[PDB]
């Protein structure tokens, strides 16, 4: 939130500056909310806006062939572990199956199948 | 002839509501990421 | 039973054997077509043989190969070589398909080739085998005495030969049925025909059909002229009516073309008809000068509303925390619109003292809506507020110029040279606080006065203002140029306003140029796609915001399936809550063709997220269905009323107010609970500030004009839309950037009543009219079904539902002309044998002069 002093010139005694009143309301917390138009001198509510250009859009897009090497680097460690990774996934699905049969759950079983899907199709992409 | 062309416009109205929901269901998943993570 | 024995005889050379082998296949078809597919290439090879004369019968069977296979694309191609062997009236399973399939092939080869040439049906561009069969079905429909199937099939085929020949040959004289048939093809051209070029050809041919017959409906004569927007056929109507001039003939079409014709169409009828002679009493009527004076008395003596309604709501909040002072001036103008009642401003003196200079902007401009309709006192009453007199601030002069163009809108050509020359003198010298405010109001004054009229000097005068990089004087300068570009306008301003928008670093100037682009293209439909693509391709939130308004104005009225898909993709793409809100508001203008399917689309977006979008969906029912109303649309706005969000309830009370205009018991039982909620928000002090804006506005919408006027974007006369009404409502639904955009709603006020005018004295007579409008069925509120008749004189309040059954009595020696078309508007009557005046209604014109 912001608070601005008064240079007047649009106000003098009593006028209505600050065109285009829209978006949110007062909110804030306690003290400065009680008086808005009564005392406008050192406090009153405002809004926050951000203006970005076309070049500033791709500036934050750099988070996602430098990163391509890291894709195959993780596949190298999982290449020798391909037997150990699927060993823990299949044995986990077997234990979760017995819990579903003894219920007479599906939330913990669906979470394991999601990790298996990501470890399969991505592993095929290495070829 | 007048009532025959009325059925052709009803098929487009069903398409307008069908194509929007198919696009909306994929955009609702983006709002869920801004919801459960923010709250 | 196999096809081998009959198809094996074609491998030798004989004249008799080849004939008997082919004729045996025509007898047995449904059994033997299984094995013909293997022999298909051997059968079609005989078509190219010149010594083979059975190709007429061979092509008939060869077409049945794919016809029995299930492929109708190739079945119609090989069936065209049968010539006389192709049956017509047999009405068999093979005839009722290939003929109907050839109709679909006739349409596909028509619209695709219609762009290059419309004469393709005459030339060899189209296969004459399809045209010959197409003409045989035309004569078949003529024997059944059905003009819907005969004339309707030629609309989608793009052929002017059959439409002109068949419709004219069926004209008999009586003529009441022939006009209805012409009215059908004009409405059928809206549904079936998606191209505006083919409509322009139908409007010209349908005009000359009724010009040869002396007795014809004059409402249809103007129906083709307004939609065509051409002065060639407009002046032709007055040529035949010059010697045929009559009380209810030449004066009947004058009042209907006031709001139907554009600004350029009215200037041509006055200038061109002057050289050939014209009625001096009918002069100002074409421009519309006296037209606003007829309802000055109607809204005065018949006004049942109380002035104390606004006094009780205004006295609730005053002084500190000043908000309503901007909204009260808006609600004051609606109820007093047309009545020229200034007593509210002169009632409470402290209200003028507590009103600041920014409050005086909407307070002095409120007189434009109140005094709207009086062009003599416009500058006389506002003279102290108008420039030239010493005031306490520049906002008083700027606020007066904004409301100055409300009364003079479209007639401001006399005041154009005065307003724009001040901007030119203040363009080179600026930077002072008094200079920027003076030009800010002058730009709003020159825009509304010249609104609808194309002027080059006005466009050039506001161009140099944007080059000085001033956001105060540049915001109003952008909207002034857009009001002159309404309708057709100049296409050169499309690329100019789009280029200078990206080169300006000011927010208000860039936003004003983006909104002005939508006002350039009005009714262009697909012709505006060049501007729609360029505005949506930019990353600016202001340019993407105005893109939805371009689709709303261009596709207003008759819409298209492709225009709705563009509005739905913008709402799910851009993250701006205002741009997403402009998409659901634009959905109301494309649905103006049918108000039944409007709530079906809105109900899906009412329960969605993004409350900013839900605020725009409330006006979706306040745009299309606000002119009529529906019980199903009330339930859609129910969750928006109970929504705890502040600005959503603001949009709910506004939409519910326009639907309930002129509603009472035994009609809409829900009007009682909704109307009481308008005064409950004002009474309750626990509500926030943002939720109290819609409370004072809703109470002024229903009572606007003393319930003698309604808010409607259009009416059905010529089948067109109003320029100032549609554009004015686009702003009425937008409170975000500048709140009191409701001042533009005054241009959309349509009085609802039936006022007869006798051409003998050129006045309003007084006589009873038999109608079903008796209060036992339909009535009006005070502060479906029909049984018993009703009789009342003129100059009385008539609801839009009551104007359908209005009928003139012929025993009083008053001959009606227009009778009842199912809506409002002036009906000029005639006189058979004038002897003595019956009755006369005294208006306010006698008290002045």
């Amino acid at each position: 939130d912001a608070f601005r002093l008064i240079d007047t010139g649009a106000l003098i005694n009593n006028l209505e500056p600050r065109q285009t009143t829209s978006n949110t309301g007062l909110l804030n917390k306690a003290n400065i909310q009680a008086l808005i138009h009564g005392l406008n001198r050192h406090y009153y509510s405002l809004n926050i806006d951000y203006h970005k250009t076309a070049k500033e859009t791709k500036m934050l897009m750099n988070l996602h062939y430098e990163e391509k090497e890291e894709s195959n680097l993780a596949a190298t460690k999982s290449m020798v572990k391909i037997a150990e990774q699927y060993s823990k996934r299949i044995e986990e699905e077997k234990e979760l199956t017995e819990e579903e049969l003894k219920t007479r759950p599906k939330k913990h079983l669906s979470e394991t199948a999601d990790e298996t899907l990501e470890n399969n199709i991505v592993s095929v992409l290495t070829a | 002839y007048f009532k025959l062309k009325k059925l052709e416009k009803e098929y487009e109205l069903l398409t307008l509501q069908e194509d929007y929901i198919k696009d909306e269901q994929r955009h609702l998943k983006r709002e869920l990421k801004r919801a459960q993570e923010e709250v | 039973t196999t096809a081998a024995p009959l198809l094996a005889l074609l491998r030798e050379n004989q004249d008799s054997v080849k004939t008997y082998a082919l004729e045996s296949i025509n007898n047995v078809v449904d059994q033997l077509w299984s094995e013909i597919s293997n022999e298909l290439p051997d059968i079609e090879a005989l078509y190219d043989d010149d010594t083979f004369s059975d190709r007429e019968m061979a092509a008939l069977i060869a077409s049945k190969v794919y016809y029995n296979l299930g492929e109708y694309e190739s079945a119609v191609k090989y069936a065209l070589a049968a010539k006389d062997r192709f049956d017509i009236d047999e009405k068999s399973q093979f005839v009722e398909t290939i003929v109907s399939k050839s109709i679909e092939m006739y349409v596909q080869e028509a619209s695709k080739q219609y762009t290059k040439d419309e004469q393709f049906y005459t030339k060899d561009i189209i296969d004459p085998k399809l045209t010959s069969i197409f003409e045989r079905m035309i004569e078949k429909c003529l024997k059944a005495s059905e003009l819907k199937l005969a004339l309707g099939i030629a609309l989608e085929g793009y052929r002017l030969d059959i439409i002109e020949s068949a419709l004219k040959s069926k004209l008999d004289q009586s003529t009441s049925e022939n006009v209805k048939i012409i009215n059908y093809l004009l409405t059928l051209a809206i549904t079936t025909v998606t191209n505006s070029k083919f409509r322009s050809s139908i409007l010209r041919k349908s005009f000359d059909f009724l010009m040869n017959m002396p007795n014809c409906d004059y409402l249809t004569l103007n129906k083709v002229v307004v939609n065509l927007n051409d002065a060639g056929l407009a002046l032709q109507l007055f040529k035949k009516l010059k010697e045929e001039n009559d009380e209810g003939l030449s004066a009947q079409i004058a009042f209907d073309l006031v709001s139907s014709a554009s600004q350029q169409l009215l200037e041509i009828l006055v200038t061109e008809l002057t050289a050939q002679g014209y009625d001096p009493a009918l002069l100002n009527i074409l421009s519309g000068l006296p037209t606003c004076d007829y309802y000055n008395t109607f809204l005065l003596n018949n006004k049942n509303i109380d002035i104390g309604l606004l006094n009780k709501s205004k006295s609730s909040l005053d002084g500190k925390f000043s908000l309503f002072h901007t909204a009260v001036s808006v609600a004051n103008g609606f109820m007093h619109a047309g009545t020229t009642d200034n007593s509210f401003i002169k009632a409470n003196l402290p209200w003028l003292g507590k009103a600041q200079n920014w409050a005086k902007f909407t307070a002095t401009a409120s007189l434009g809506v109140i005094h709207k309709g009086n062009l003599l006192e416009g500058k006389k009453v506002m003279a102290p507020y108008l420039p030239g007199s010493r005031a306490s601030s520049r906002f008083i002069k700027g606020g007066s110029l904004y409301g100055l163009g409300l009364i003079y809108a479209g007639f401001g050509r006399d005041t154009t040279d005065y307003l724009k020359n001040i901007i030119v003198e203040n363009s080179g010298t600026s930077g002072d606080e008094d200079v920027d405010v003076l030009l800010h109001g002058a730009s709003l004054g020159i825009g509304l006065a010249a609104m609808g009229s194309a002027n080059i000097e006005v466009y050039e005068a506001l161009k140099e203002v944007l080059y000085n990089d001033s956001a105060t004087s540049g915001e109003a300068a952008a909207l002034g140029m857009g009001l002159c570009m309404l309708g057709t306008g100049k296409p050169e301003a499309i690329h100019d306003m789009f280029t200078y928008s990206q080169e300006t670093q000011h927010g208000n100037i860039t936003r004003g140029l983006a909104v002005g682009l939508a006002l350039i293209n009005y009714g262009r439909q697909e012709l505006a796609d060049d501007l729609i693509t360029k505005m949506l391709a930019s990353d600016e939130s202001l340019l993407r915001y105005g893109g939805a308004f371009t689709i709303a104005l261009a596709y207003a009225g008759t819409g298209n399936n492709s225009a709705v898909k563009r509005l739905l993709h913008v709402a799910v793409s851009d993250s701006n809550d205002d741009v997403r809100r402009a998409a659901v508001i634009a959905l109301g203008f494309v649905l103006l063709r049918d108000y039944t399917t409007v709530p079906r689309i809105v109900q899906l977006l009412s329960k969605s997220h993004n409350a900013h979008v839900r605020c725009g969906t409330a006006f979706a029912l306040g745009i299309a269905c606000a002119g009529k109303g529906l019980q199903s649309a009330i339930d859609v706005l129910d969750p928006l009323t109970k929504d705890p969000v502040d600005f959503v309830r603001q949009a709910a009370m506004i939409a519910l107010s326009m639907i309930l205009i002129q509603q009472t018991e035994k009609l809409n039982p829900q009007v009682a609970d909704i109307n009481k909620n308008f005064l409950s928000v004002i009474t309750n002090k626990h509500q926030e500030g943002l939720a109290k804006f819609g409370a004072c506005v809703a109470q002024g919408i229903m009572n606007a004009g003393g319930r003698n006027v309604t808010i409607q974007l259009e009416n059905a006369d010529t089948g067109t839309l109003d320029t100032k009404s549609v554009v004015g409502l686009v702003m009425f639904s937008q409170f975000w950037y500048w709140f009191p955009l409701a001042h533009f709603l005054s241009l959309s006020f349509t009085p609802t009543t039936v006022i007869g005018i006798r051409g003998s004295d050129q006045a309003i007579p007084k006589f009873q009219m038999n109608c079903y409008a008796k209060e036992d069925a339909f009535s009006y509120p005070r502060m479906k079904y029909s049984s018993k008749p009703y009789k009342v004189d003129n100059m009385t309040r008539i609801l839009p539902q009551q104007s359908r059954y209005i009928s003139f009595i012929k025993d009083d020696r008053f001959v009606p002309v227009r009778k009842f078309k199912g809506n409002n508007g002036v009906v000029v009557l005639r006189d058979r044998e004038p002897k003595e005046p019956v009755a006369l209604i005294e208006t306010v014109r006698q008290m002045k002069d």
